[PDB]
């Protein structure tokens, strides 16, 4: 029930402000606004409580305030590590008790573009004996988040049997994705090799694996 | 360190019941109000319920009223969420958190436990070794439902260089993931590397040597 902008962005060393609008039932009437930082794959971390107070350990770059029905989180001296989703919440009376905002994605501009590290594994002997073959292409530490992967049997494009994840942000603010190719053991042994080829901003990284 | 160890999540049919536990230590659990907050995959935080320090007063979101019941055992430092009548829309990661004060901010959060409300039945994964200055070796954890699966290496002894990847969701409705670890090339064929795979919903516990 609290309204926050979907997205804010700034460059390093800049200041940004995230707004959190409620009503007199919650934000307007109480000093019970708290703000949370959440990195992808992690629990939320309290940055601010009782509108303006900072838990021990929180950078004094973070500050909070409130005017009428709107509370504000300020980050000054922006650092790449501040990239994260931020959430406000408020006490909301004896009945509703507590409300969250819908979250704000903060992006910090000027992050180095980074090429994917690619690791390609062949099928294990154990899997081959079990009458299957999975080629595993692991793609990491790339930014920005968009890649397209294409598989090749020898030099020929393979479409069938491919499952590829959507990239999703890692700890470091860089992305990871996986792509899986399913083959019969017979296909695996009747090519010279297979390749996983990752395109990331005009530029291709390719890895190749061969039977034993 | 302050710890909020969650359990009791996993797979449940629509209409079914679970009980989440959150075991606290390294603070005086009986002094503080506690909350459960949930987060559906790719979505925002939603407050579920809170309970005052004595456990005598409790508060619950309208979305959950009459279905979930928060409670605590101060003696055993544990916070519970009894969840009855579960629906698909309750699928979410559930966090417990210690609140600085009742109705105020939450200053320590547990790591979350995934609750999957689905009619699909559990399936345990197959596990396969991934082998080839620096080198990468891994384990392939294939065809399981629901999430999550946990992977450690050498029983938690190896942590540096470990990257467990987000799982793919196949057309079939089954998940697969890989965990990889980068090591010095010189380590191969001297050090022993073993992935420990756990898929709690199927009680699958697997150790694979990787050569
Ligand atoms: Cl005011
Ligand atoms: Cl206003
Ligand atoms: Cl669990
Ligand atoms: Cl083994």
């Amino acid at each position: 029930a609290l309204t926050q902008p979907a997205s804010v962005s700034g460059s390093p060393g800049q200041s940004i402000t995230i707004s959190c609008t409620g009503t007199s039932s919650d934000v307007g009437s109480y000093n019970f606004v708290s703000w949370y930082q959440q990195h992808p794959g992690k629990a939320p971390k309290l940055m601010i409580y009782e509108v303006s107070e900072r838990p021990s350990g929180i950078s004094n770059r973070f500050s909070g305030s409130k005017s009428g029905n709107t509370a504000s989180l300020t980050i000054s001296g922006l650092q790449a590590e501040d990239e994260a989703d931020y959430y406000c919440s408020s006490y909301a009376g004896s009945t509703t008790f507590r409300v969250f905002g819908g979250g704000t994605k903060l992006t910090v501009r000027g992050q180095p573009k980074a090429a994917p590290s690619v690791t390609l594994f062949p099928p294990s002997s154990e899997e081959l004996q079990a009458n299957k073959a999975t080629l595993v292409c692991l793609i990491s530490d790339f930014y920005p988040g968009a890649v397209t992967v294409a598989w090749k049997a020898d030099s020929s494009p393979v479409k069938a049997g491919v499952e590829t994840t959507t990239p999703s942000k890692q700890s470091n603010n860089k992305y990871a994705a996986s792509s899986y190719l399913s083959l019969t053991p017979e296909q695996w042994k009747s090519h010279r090799s297979y390749s996983c080829q990752v395109t990331h901003e005009g530029s291709t990284v390719e890895k190749t694996v061969a039977p034993t | 360190e302050v710890q909020l160890v969650e359990s009791g999540g996993g797979l449940v049919q629509p209409g079914g019941s679970l009980r989440l536990s959150c075991a606290a230590s390294g603070f005086t659990f009986s002094t503080y109000a506690m909350s459960w907050v949930r987060q559906a995959p790719g979505k925002g935080l939603e407050w579920v319920s809170s309970i005052n320090n004595s456990g005598r007063n409790t508060f619950s979101a309208d979305s959950v009223k009459g279905r979930f019941t928060i409670s605590r055992d101060n003696s055993k430092n544990t916070l519970f969420l009894v969840m009855n009548s579960l629906r698909a829309e309750d699928t979410a990661v559930y966090y417990c958190a210690k609140d600085l004060r009742l109705g105020g901010g939450s200053d320590y959060w547990g790591q979350g436990t995934l609750v999957t409300v689905s009619s699909a039945s559990t399936k345990g994964p197959s596990v396969f070794p991934l082998a080839p200055g620096t080198a990468a070796l891994g384990c392939l954890v294939k065809d399981y439902f629901p999430e999550p699966v946990t992977v450690s290496w050498n029983s938690g002894a190896l942590t540096s260089g470990v990257h467990t990847f987000p799982a793919v969701l196949q057309s079939s409705g089954l998940y697969s993931l890989s965990s990889v670890v980068t090591v010095p090339s010189s380590s191969l064929g001297t050090q022993t590397y073993i992935c420990n795979v756990n898929h709690k919903p199927s009680n699958t516990k697997v150790d694979k040597r990787v050569e």
